[PDB]
């Protein structure tokens, strides 16, 4: 808590590391959330939802 | 202030390398 | 006084100086004096 907190606002190297970590996780969290809502809005329309998938003849 | 700052930026650079290049699977 | 060593000065300076607000009182031909944001920014060093 206080240890990381105090380091972030007192050393710019820790703050830059904090920015990189927040960019990395915040980007993945949004990409995960966007894709979950894309899946909920497109039920039945995915390539893996084709009934005849695998029997061409 | 000279070694602490050097380790701090070395950590920032290493995290940035892991962030730009994301070799999640090269940990072998 | 003797108790105030180099570690003491840095500790006290971080409590009173680092990234702290300042008060400015200027008079005369002071157009070239930097503004509040310039003085405010110069209370920390971003290379550390």
């Amino acid at each position: 808590f206080e240890g990381f907190y105090k380091l972030i606002m007192r050393r710019n190297s820790v703050y830059v590391t904090f920015i990189i970590a927040g960019a990395f996780f915040g980007e993945r969290a949004v990409d995960y959330g966007v894709h979950k809502l894309w899946e909920r809005n497109n039920v039945g329309k995915r390539y893996e939802d084709i009934s005849v998938l695998g029997q061409r003849p | 202030i000279d070694i602490q700052a050097a380790a701090g930026w070395g950590i920032a650079a290493a995290a940035g390398a892991i962030w730009v290049v994301q070799p999640f699977g090269w940990i072998k | 006084i003797d108790a105030v060593d180099a570690s003491t000065v840095k500790r006290v300076a971080n409590k009173y100086i680092y990234d702290k607000d300042i008060a400015i009182s200027a008079i005369g031909p002071i157009q070239d004096l930097p503004d509040y944001n310039k003085f405010r920014r110069r209370t920390y060093w971003n290379r550390y």
